[PDB]
């Protein structure tokens, strides 16, 4: 089968600014695993990220996370870019600081 | 080679009784707690609509008596990765709704070599009505009752399977899993004429099929 | 709560990715990892801090599925892409509940049988793989021996999770359509609050936010001793 | 004798098409203005659904290419007091639904011998739905509209008369002239199953006929 | 308006019961009665004022109606009970409509076809009586006389009806379930006002009555100049 | 075919107590012809009643006014029994003053 992937965009901790903080980009209930992922400040792809372990939930569709040290402010912007052979568009989800 | 076939209605099979609404499974999941029909992971479909057997009739094309062919190999109908019943005959329908989406349904004449019992989401088909010319469908509840249905060993069963088909219409029997779609349009067709109220006991059911 | 290992294997892994690749889990928290490019059996979270045979015996069975799972692709008539994956493990019943179960490119089509001691299904699929495994000497009695004997003592064992840590709560209004409640941080998972959605934070806990189209929020979890209201 | 017969299902006669819900006529009044199939004036229905077909199949009760039959002598389709069309087979259904009132349905295969057209107040069947296992009934709409039904010379038709008949069940045929009943629940039989949506063009639908 | 005439007979009269009566009308009023007991065409209503070969003529012709109607019961096989009912008449028209139907036991089966001069009928019982009444002596050429000429004719003469009556009025409230608009002798019938139902009387004009479930009512009718309110 | 009559019982002229008028029990819509009508004074058959001939409407159905000539007062009660086929049991309708 084939599924699209669902993706949240949110922090570890509340936003304040000017403290370090961690931005998480979590792709889940996707199929197959072959999944393209980027998380950008803006527009621009940031190189220093880290991925966890790619699992998948009982309904044997992939989910995992991507995740960064980060530093939030009221003019950066951040989103994430996700492709997916479900998606002849990549999708860029940005980044709203209470979801 | 085609078989033409008369098939002897037997009792509904619960919780379908005799002057009610037929119901037939609508979710395909979980994978394990439904019925599925078909060759491989591939290629295979998730029954909805149950009806219980009671005597089959063969004729060939040239409609004469024949005898019970043995059953299509490969064809199978399985739970939970177990097959339970053989396919004796099967036919599929393809009927265009919008000009880029068709109902195909999918009728297999099976035996079960093996009871069993699921527990599915049931759902019925259903048509409102308005005073005006204008056009109303027939749709799947999409609501579900969570209830037990029942196969018995030696039995024959009649199962069917509906699904909807975007894009251009396909050459050769489409393999396909799809639940009933809610809010979505269909029509009675060739497979699905029987699955509106029970069919009176002892009456019998035509079709053309491939083995 | 479980003892759960996430198999996966691809015919076609991306440059630079492991084509085998297991996670294992005690209930919601990661505590082994493995992938065919390391070949090792590596600690995760804070079960890396202490023996060495226990890591070294899970390396050797995780290599042995690796070399199972690659088989699985050649037991297939070879057409690409395939991607199996396998669901290993079990629960400590009142006694135990194995878990064990196998998709082939997302598709439910195997098992492994506990009273005939080999793998289920009557797929054209599943009679292939299961063959070619039970080909493979012992392969089939060591998992038997895992489902019933070494998971469920492996969980009694670990038994002798209870972390808590409350949600920091925030409560915010968004421009609504002419005419958002968030939990940060949290664990145990197991929380309730509209539209809500659920996922993990990278240190081990996790986050939820539920928004509704419109007042207070109300949170209830294991960390918190009774429910606390949220402000705006 | 009895002849088993494959109906070949044409185009839609207007009001109907394709994918759209199936138009019967529902009143019986004004007795010229209605189409009736009978013996007699005691001997008679009206008649609710009517089917194009382009092409009969005829078998025997041994399932043997058969020719087409005579028109059974007596049986007539009369409009406003003149014979129309004959009929060549015919069968009743009789199926209980209170254990005081059976549904009976009546369906003629019939060719026009001279074209004629109706005016008649048609409807169609409907089934609501709800989030209970409650039973929910199939109803006419008790709305009706007025509108042409055209039918042509040389063409052969398939027409059914749907009745509740409340007493003792009827030994041998049952004629009864009754509009489609308000608020009365019915079941899908051997005679209605193609009256809810048009079966597809070239399909074909199998009786079991009395001649 | 219309020259209309209600035949009727019946296989087994009650005692002291005609078995075949007629009742000629002009419009909404009856002008003409007969009866097989009394064989005699007599006046009604205000027509009985008024020559002799009009009303003798038209006692000739439904004695000859009395014949055929008793003889249609004979051509039918003999098993009781019948009745045979016909509507003869027609209406000057900008020309004129025919009108020639007839019903056995309440069931529409014949007509007279003014193309073909006889009575037409597919039905089993329509091609028995059609037959006889064509076995009968110039019977059919009478009747597409009567139709075509006669009657409209007749109603040309006569328009060589205009008499109005305003409706008296009353409005009542009855004992309505916890939680009556009528007009009295009116004419001509035409009448406009919820459930309301209609009715002759017995001197040739006529009665409604419509009641709403509970306010004034609305009366417009021939006889009144402009519609008038109703108090209660 | 067989029809059931329906029965309405109304008076010529609107009533006042101690004034001549007539009293009205017009059946319609009912068959076969065969019909026995009577109308009562205090549950009592009235001797002195005449009726119009018998005809019928549209759909064949008989339909016939009988009428008698009385006296309203409010102690006397009026009413209409009419016996069909239609009716194993005989029907007797009062005389609602306004109807």
């Amino acid at each position: 089968i084939q599924r699209t992937p669902k993706i949240q965009v949110y922090s570890r901790h509340p936003a304040e600014n000017g403290k370090s903080n961690f931005l998480n980009c979590y792709v889940s209930g996707f199929h197959p695993s072959d999944i393209e992922v980027d998380l950008l400040k803006n527009g621009e792809r940031i190189e220093k990220v880290e991925h966890s372990d790619l699992s998948f939930s009982k309904d044997w569709s992939f989910y995992l996370l991507y995740y960064t040290e980060f530093t939030p402010t009221e003019k950066d912007e951040y989103a994430c870019r996700v492709n997916h052979v479900t998606l002849s568009q990549p999708k860029i989800v940005k980044w709203d600081r209470d979801m | 080679e085609t078989l033409k076939v008369l098939l002897t209605v037997g009792n509904p099979i619960s919780p379908n009784e005799t002057n009610k609404q037929t119901w037939v499974n609508k979710t395909i999941e979980p994978p394990g707690a439904v019925v599925k029909i078909g060759r491989d992971t591939q290629h295979y479909c998730t029954m909805n609509g149950f009806t219980l057997i009671t005597k089959v009739d063969w004729f060939t094309e040239e409609f004469q008596p024949s005898e019970e062919p043995a059953p299509v190999q490969g064809l199978m109908v399985l739970l939970d990765n177990h097959k339970k019943a053989d396919v004796y005959a099967a036919q599929q329908y393809k009927n265009p709704i919008t000009n880029d989406k068709q109902q195909v349904t999918s009728v297999f004449l099976v035996r079960v070599n093996e009871g069993f019992q699921v527990t599915n989401h049931l759902s019925y088909f259903y048509r409102n009505s308005v005073n005006t010319d204008a056009v109303e469908n027939i749709k799947i509840r999409s609501a579900t009752r969570h209830t037990t249905v029942r196969f018995n060993q030696g039995s024959w069963y009649l199962l069917t399977s509906t699904v909807l088909h975007t894009g251009p219409p396909v050459s050769g029997w489409l393999w396909m899993n799809q639940e009933l779609q809610n809010d979505q349009a269909y029509i009675i067709d060739q497979g699905i004429m029987h699955l509106i109220t029970p069919p009176p006991v002892s009456s019998q059911i035509y079709f053309e099929m491939a083995t | 709560l479980s003892l759960l290992y996430h198999l996966t294997a691809v015919s076609s892994p991306a440059p630079g990715t492991p084509a085998f690749w297991v996670s294992g889990w005690l209930g919601p928290q990661q505590y082994l990892s493995y992938n065919s490019l390391r070949g090792e059996a590596e600690p995760c979270g804070a079960w890396v801090w202490e023996v060495s045979w226990y890591w070294e015996k899970e390396t050797t069975d995780l290599r042995i599925k690796e070399k199972l799972f690659l088989e699985a692709f050649k037991a297939l008539g070879g057409k690409g892409p395939y991607t199996l994956q396998g669901l290993l493990g079990c629960e400590l019943g009142p006694t135990s509940v194995p878990t064990a179960k196998f998709a082939l490119n997302g598709e439910e089509f195997m098992n492994f049988d506990l009273k005939q001691g080999t793998w289920g299904g009557d797929w054209p699929e599943a009679l292939a793989i299961s063959q070619r495994w039970q080909q493979q000497d012992k392969a089939a009695n060591k998992e038997l021996t895992f489902l019933l004997f070494s998971c469920p003592h492996r969980l009694r064992e670990h038994l002798e999770l209870e972390w808590k840590e409350p949600p920091s709560m925030r409560l915010k209004a968004r421009p609504s359509s002419p005419g958002t409640c968030s939990a940060f941080s949290f664990y145990p998972p197991e929380l309730q609050l509209g539209q809500g959605d659920f996922g993990p934070n990278s240190d081990g806990s996790f986050h939820a936010s539920s928004s509704l189209t419109v007042y207070c929020c109300i949170v209830q979890h294991a960390g918190l001793a009774q429910p606390l209201r949220v402000e705006l």
